[PDB]
């Protein structure tokens, strides 16, 4: 397992996506994303011995915001969901889906079962487009950013939002935003 | 401070006020009430130590409840409330049964509740027979009103301090007119 | 001989750390840190005489939360529980601060200190095994808690959940990691 | 080790209830006081199962395996003192717990806290306490000889605990010890 | 006034004195009716004239009051309509749980609540009791009105917060006495 | 013209099941069905005004509940859907009857009519292959529907369990699965 | 696959066990517990195709409930759980667990995650020891008895009884009532 | 089909919006009165989204995935009517909908009542709307040209399908239509 | 019966009420003031035909809520509450802006609410000069209430029928002092 | 009267004239305060003297009333206020959350919460202020206690329904101007 940080940046003005890439350019950056129709861009760095040292040296400007991550493909692992790990994502048509479960009144083993039910539902789904996941790191409520290439675009969004809904407890006690975003 | 008995009895069929007899000799009945337009009766029972040692050999048939009580008027003395101290004698009575149903409540907002109630009461017992009985170490709260019954006052005297409780929905209120037996 | 001290959590986008730390004029800072690539900052004071003299001349710029808090060994102590001796230093390699917030709906008082003093038994033998720094807020509602340690970032994931359930789960905590170095560099 | 199992009996005299069960080991028997009510807590061995399987209880009865609280909380690493229950102003509290959106940890720390408060007031008092064993909602017969002027203190010590009175039905009755 | 109603149930009992609900030398100037095909019986009765029985099954003794009072009582005018009659008598007990709620939103409901029956059941023979220091408070109906349009009632309940913010009992009655 | 009924619950330990039907009198009975092995009994009775005023000599004794209803065809005319035509007669063989209140806690009465809708949109295709009498209570709240049908009983099962989530899940509804057959035999 | 009756019998005054087991002889009753200290027996009838027409033409004396039910092992397939299935019951030990679940606000998808959790978790202990477990047919809400013979059995019913709450939503959303039984 | 993105941008002019969105397809542009606030409905093509990758909008802007109403409605078996939005009382109700304790089937059905109840209602009035896409809490942008003094009879309209009032959240906007 | 859009203004520091000048120019402003201790701006415009065409040139700077509203007193009026119709003085005023928090509500329920708090005040808004705003269109419901400004009557004016909406909790209410302009 | 709480945050402005509020030829009568260490300023001052400042980022402005006049109106005994100073000074904020409360019920247990700071405050330097037709209230308690027993206070929290029906605020200050 690796460990990852997500570095969510409100672009500053006059301050490109070039710019915030040359700034970390000594830092393994995996992913790199940039919101459409807005200024958010999401970089993904995979941490290293050295990274943690080198990211402390390193001030970007704007909203930035820095979030310990993990691969969601290992937290599935880890309940025992077997989940498709794809080595690249195709540059078109990527969708993002920032998940929170907000599941009021259960305890860790309740979520976690609730939470193994829902991947074992959408692992099939999940094994057919391309898609890249992460979860922060010791969070609650808990939280995954999810990067997925769909075709059918604009209507597999609801679908996909709306899939296995149930397995979470229904719509009411998790929260969904949807972005698409470009490789930057 | 006295300490009370309050014994609810649905007797059975066969049994009719021979209830009476089962409790009289040997216990201080204070009350004798029976539910009008039914068979339940409502007896409250001074617990001095002969009639407590006494309890031992009786047995009222049907389905009884026993509430262990105290005064209610000694409690809110306790609380610096100063309720009038008046021995209801008239004949004719209705009685209030009154029950918390409140979930989400601390101690110290339980008494504070108590207290309030007690002050806002104060003022409108003046001029009235009363007696009220607590259901001692229970919970929720539980207590019972024997007052005079005087019509077209049965809605004021329920409706007085609900909102105190926490409002219509989370106390309940039984009035019931009661013939002294 | 109780100490007391303020966390203040500092969001700033528009200063340098450099000029962030000059903000605190000459009082006296126990620990300045400073979220990874990011314009977050905690800075802890010990509240003394001394330092309350200092401050009157401080005037934080930014989204600022001045946390008044206490020693959570201090809260182990009144609720008899005993807690792993604290590091006095804490170093940049594998550092990590843990914040907590308890929503503690429904609850009594005394039934919050119950399940407090359940979730640092739970804690207690894990955070042997580390260096840290704990503290807890004294009279805010809802309460907060931070912890400063150095833990190896394998483990943050389920160091960070332990002892969820004694506060009613994970919709009961606000759970917040992030990776932090002193500063200035 | 072996607990017990409490027998509620409604319609039958005492007479018929101690004619019956006459081969069973009864560790305790109390009738509440101008009520047709018995409790009878007998010892769970393997005789006494087997001669309850034989035997038709008087009146109406039901049967819920109790386990001593004392016991109960030895295993959770509280000592109570364990004082012998007297004849003397036997009242019982019955108290059912209202747990709504708690963990089980909630609920352990809730038991030790409770258990931790009253160790220390239980050393003036003679009692005699049962857990309903394995039931939800949790339910406790308490058995104290205790002045009938603090029976809203006893109850109300330690109700905030659990969650204060509105989460935590307790009835109180008085009871005589059947010898 | 000193009006209760008064629910007994006889299903225990094989027999009974509830024939003096028949009786009109024991009810006066009351009502008395007995649910179609079952053991119940219900009265509307003077505390005096409720004095007279002792019957052994009493489901409960509500203190109540006629509606056109407590319409009075707040400036609201019901006409009393016409008398009830034994064909298709229905009972409607309606018992808010004013959960959340205090006594002047209760107030407010019950006046809007009036309004609302004033012109839904202006051609209806009816009676309406209300419970007096009951909490929380009971509605009886007694509403003589065809069976189809008993669900066109249903959305009254939203006044109160909605369909299961109130438990509501329908039964079919027989008039045994009317009296005034 | 809407057809009206009233379904008698019937709970009687010290009758025989010859008695329970006698103390019917002369009343025309649409239906009589008793649990296997168990003294609950229903009665269904068309209103009309010579069952009503046959019913003025019935005093029915034990625990009874008396239950004014419609039939189900009719609340899906209401509600515009169209359910399969019931059978007639219902047969003993494979005969249960299934009981559903719906809790409604929350909701308004249009989200109550909506709710209803959908779960009888979902249920209307299940119905089809079955013979089976429905109804619906009329005025009652919280709300209850009977059915009683012709089902194999290894099928019983996920059929009492068909649109409950149209109601808001298992916690949100009672339902109850009985085997029942004519009375008396 | 098999379906039965669950005869719960409060047994009427002058009547006993042996006369009830007498009204039932011509049926399949695979099992008959008698409640120690009380007067309920259970009777659970493996019902065939000519069992219903024969119960149908009996009536048992004395408060009498007829609840249609399954196996509960089958009930445990159906999601995924592997269950031991036990022959027959040591006939001594015989400790009877019923649960009802409310599991408040959650769809059937989540009460089915929280089950199949549930069950994972405690098939291990199911197989220590020998049990029998029936569910109630198309019942809500939930509700199972469970027969098991208990070494330890004083400490092992709070065991039992706790064991893998926390995956049921915690010790407020179910009820839990046991017996001490014997065959009759 | 394709489906909209929504730029909900604020601190900018409508000349800087106009310079900046230039190449790009957009369906519906709007100006809050009074407001820095511009509402742009651009259709989701490829051509499109490569562009808006290309560019910076100017102020601070918002963007959503938005799917017709009428779309969403029509697969659901709902035929509402097309009547096209005019410049006359442009008015955007804002809703966020509060789905609490509800299934999947219940947020489906409510729905259905809910387009069934204001379909007929529709054909005398001219709108648009869009539905945040897959989003959750749902959130709904409904622009319609209605008098000033119909608002609060809209509003309500089939207010209780979704719970009441008091579960659904709307906020009213007088819009400028710029063409 | 007018309709009405209110302006709450919070400027950049660059500004300093030439807001007026983008406003008052070339709308009607009903009423300007200013949070007292603030410089935050409430304005109230009447939305003739003229204001409505003319707001599409005008761009008030910072952050500014635009409120479509009602007279509250006609909402009255309509239901059947007469509330009396008298100008607001240029006399100091104060500003309650109230909202319903209650998530558990019906349609009925809430007109039913609405009714009593105007029957309520009915009375006691005689002897003062007021002037209510309803959000139209706005739900939960939400309103402003300029009144006179009265020495030690903010209480009992921001307390007065806060039991009608369902109690402290269920009522946000939050009085302002306000100077003219 | 017509005393007002308001509290400004100066953070992002870099020159203020806040410094107003450390004149006394403004704050001719009143009390202000500034949070240590950061820019947030709070003051209690009468209407015509909050006329005199015109600042931005006005957190709040309360109309209030000290707690002595309250008291009194409840015919609640009220300590006597001894004059605040600057060592050991902390303010905090008090908002209880009244969900399902009505206002006989709040007015009870602010009667109860008065008589239990009674004995608890009775020896510590302190003012109370409490909001005025504000809903829910809001109490500002500026102390001279010991940091040691700020932990102390939890327990009134009970009164209001427990710790979380409250929220809670507790900050260091210090005085500019005290008239
Ligand atoms: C009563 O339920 C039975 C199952 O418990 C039905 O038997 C089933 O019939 C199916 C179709 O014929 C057959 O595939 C199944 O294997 C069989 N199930 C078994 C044996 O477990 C029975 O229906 C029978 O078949 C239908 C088509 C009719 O011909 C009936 O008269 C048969 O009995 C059900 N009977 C009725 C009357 O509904
Ligand atoms: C049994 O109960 C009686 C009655 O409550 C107790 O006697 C009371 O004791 C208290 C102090 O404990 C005194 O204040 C009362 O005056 C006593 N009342 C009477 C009527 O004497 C008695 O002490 C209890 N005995 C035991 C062993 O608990
Ligand atoms: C009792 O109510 C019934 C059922 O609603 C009434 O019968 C219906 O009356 C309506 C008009 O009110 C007609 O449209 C139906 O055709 C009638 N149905 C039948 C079967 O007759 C009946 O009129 C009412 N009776 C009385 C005496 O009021
Ligand atoms: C646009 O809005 C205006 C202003 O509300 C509407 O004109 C009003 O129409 C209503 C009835 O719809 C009349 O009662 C008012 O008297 C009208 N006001 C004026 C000033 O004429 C107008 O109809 C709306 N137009 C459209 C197309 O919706
Ligand atoms: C200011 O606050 C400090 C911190 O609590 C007070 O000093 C403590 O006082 C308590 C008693 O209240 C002692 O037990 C502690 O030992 C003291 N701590 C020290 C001296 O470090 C101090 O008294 C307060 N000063 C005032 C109120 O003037
Ligand atoms: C520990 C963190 C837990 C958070 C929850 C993680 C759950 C997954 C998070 C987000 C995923 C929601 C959308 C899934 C991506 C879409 C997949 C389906 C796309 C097409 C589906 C279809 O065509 O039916
Ligand atoms: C898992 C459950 C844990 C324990 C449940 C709590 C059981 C309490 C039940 C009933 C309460 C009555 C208690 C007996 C008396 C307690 C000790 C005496 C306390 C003070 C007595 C006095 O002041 O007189
Ligand atoms: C219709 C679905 C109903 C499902 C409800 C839950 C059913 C689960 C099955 C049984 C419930 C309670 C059983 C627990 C007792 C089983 C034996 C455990 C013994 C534990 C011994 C040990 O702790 O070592």
């Amino acid at each position: 397992s690796d460990q990852y940080t997500i570095l969510d940046v409100y672009k500053a003005s006059n301050v490109s996506v070039e710019d915030y890439k040359d700034l970390l350019k000594d830092l393994d950056v995996v992913h790199s994303f940039k919101v459409l129709g807005s200024s958010r861009v999401i970089f993904v760095v995979k941490m290293r011995e050295d990274s943690y040292e080198k990211l402390s040296k390193i001030n970007l400007p704007g909203d930035v915001y820095s979030i310990p991550a993990g691969d969601l493909s290992d937290k599935m692992q880890s309940v025992g969901v077997e989940w498709k790990r794809w080595d690249d994502l195709p540059d078109a048509n990527l969708t993002l889906f920032e998940r929170t479960l907000e599941l009021k009144g259960e305890p860790l083993e309740g979520l976690a079962s609730h939470m193994k039910a829902f991947g074992e539902k959408v692992s099939h789904v999940m094994e057919l487009y391309p898609n890249k996941g992460f979860y922060l790191l010791g969070r609650t409520p808990p939280k995954a950013f999810v990067i997925v290439s769909l075709p059918f675009r604009c209507r597999q969004v609801r679908y996909g939002s709306d899939f296995a809904l149930n397995y979470l407890n229904g719509p009411g006690d998790s929260s969904t935003k949807v972005e698409f975003v470009a490789k930057a | 401070p006295h300490n009370y008995l309050i014994m609810d009895i649905e007797p059975p069929k066969s049994v009719s006020e021979r209830d009476i007899l089962n409790l009289l000799s040997p216990l201080q009945v204070k009350h004798s009430f029976r539910v009008t337009g039914s068979t339940r009766l409502l007896i409250v029972i001074r617990l001095d130590a002969q009639s407590y040692e006494k309890l031992d050999e009786i047995t009222v048939p049907g389905k009884v409840e026993v509430i262990p009580a105290v005064n209610m008027a000694d409690t809110m003395e306790r609380c610096g409330v100063s309720w009038p101290r008046v021995e209801l004698t008239d004949d004719n009575v209705t009685l209030f049964e009154s029950e918390s149903t409140l979930t989400d409540v601390t101690k110290e907002q339980l008494k504070a509740m108590l207290i309030g109630y007690g002050e806002h009461m104060s003022g409108l017992l003046q001029a009235h027979r009363f007696e009220y009985y607590q259901a001692a170490g229970a919970t929720p709260h539980r207590h019972f009103v024997f007052v005079n019954s005087v019509p077209d006052e049965i809605e004021v005297f329920g409706r007085e301090g609900v909102d105190i409780w926490g409002g219509p929905g989370e106390f309940v209120v039984k009035p019931q007119y009661v013939t002294r037996i | 001989l109780q100490k007391h001290y303020i966390i203040y959590e500092v969001r700033n986008i528009e200063k340098t750390p450099e000029e962030v730390k000059e903000e605190m004029k000459d009082t006296d800072i126990l620990y300045s840190f400073k979220a990874l690539g990011a314009p977050s900052y905690h800075i802890v004071v010990e509240v003394n005489p001394r330092n309350m003299r200092k401050l009157e001349e401080v005037e934080l710029k930014g989204k600022i939360r001045m946390v008044p808090v206490v020693n959570m060994v201090d809260v182990a102590e009144t609720l008899g529980v005993s807690w792993p001796r604290s590091g006095a230093r804490l170093l940049d390699v594998n550092l990590t601060l843990i914040e907590r917030t308890l929503n503690q709906e429904g609850l009594t008082s005394q039934e919050s200190e119950a399940h407090l003093k359940g979730f640092m038994e739970e804690l207690k033998d894990r955070l042997q095994q580390y260096n840290y720094q704990a503290f807890f807020t004294i009279g805010a509602s809802p309460p907060k808690m931070y912890i400063y340690i150095n833990i190896p970032y394998e483990e943050v994931d389920k160091f960070a959940c332990i002892g969820i359930n004694q506060f009613g789960g994970p919709a009961a905590v606000n759970t917040t990691v992030s990776f932090i170095s002193s500063f200035p560099k | 080790n072996k607990e017990y199992l409490l027998l509620d009996i409604r319609d039958a005299t005492t007479s018929e209830i101690i004619s019956a069960l006459r081969d069973v080991e009864i560790e305790l028997k109390v009738k509440a006081k101008g009520i047709a009510r018995h409790l009878i807590v007998v010892k769970q061995n393997d005789a006494n199962l087997q001669k309850l399987g034989e035997i038709d209880i008087p009146g109406r009865s039901c049967s819920t395996p109790v386990e001593d609280l004392d016991n109960l909380m030895e295993d959770i690493g509280i000592s109570w003192p364990r004082n012998e229950l007297t004849n003397v102003n036997v009242t019982l509290f019955e108290r059912t717990l209202d747990l709504k959106d708690k963990t089980m940890e909630q609920f352990w720390s809730e038991a030790k806290a409770y258990g931790q408060l009253v160790k220390p007031v239980l050393s003036s008092f003679t009692y005699r306490a049962f857990k309903a064993n394995g039931a939800y909602p949790p339910k406790v017969y308490f058995f104290v000889n205790l002045p009938r002027e603090n029976l809203n203190d006893a109850s109300s010590k330690g109700i905030d605990i659990f969650g204060g009175p509105g989460k935590a039905r307790t009835t109180v009755q008085y009871v005589t010890k059947l010898s | 006034q000193d009006l209760v109603f008064a629910e007994w149930d006889k299903g225990s009992s094989h027999e009974h004195a509830c024939s003096a609900l028949r009786n009109s030398s024991v009810i006066e100037k009351g009502l008395t009716v007995k649910e179609v095909g079952t053991s119940k019986f219900a009265a509307v009765l003077s505390e005096p004239i409720l004095a007279r029985l002792k019957f052994h099954g009493l489901v409960e003794a509500v203190p109540v009051v006629e509606v056109g009072t407590v319409m009075k009582r707040l400036n609201v005018s019901i006409p009393p309509a016409q008398d009830i009659s034994d064909n298709n008598l229905t009972l409607i007990k309606m018992s808010p749980k004013l959960k959340g709620q205090t006594l002047q939103q209760i107030d407010a409901e019950l006046r809007y609540l009036g309004e609302y029956m004033n012109t839904v059941l202006q051609k209806c023979s009816h009676r309406v009791y209300i419970s007096k220091g009951t909490f929380p408070p009971k509605i009886y109906v007694f509403l003589n009105m065809p069976l189809d349009q008993i669900r066109q009632f249903y959305p009254s309940l939203d006044i109160f917060g909605g369909p299961s913010s109130t438990k509501n009992e329908i039964s079919y009655v027989q008039i045994l006495i009317l009296r005034n």
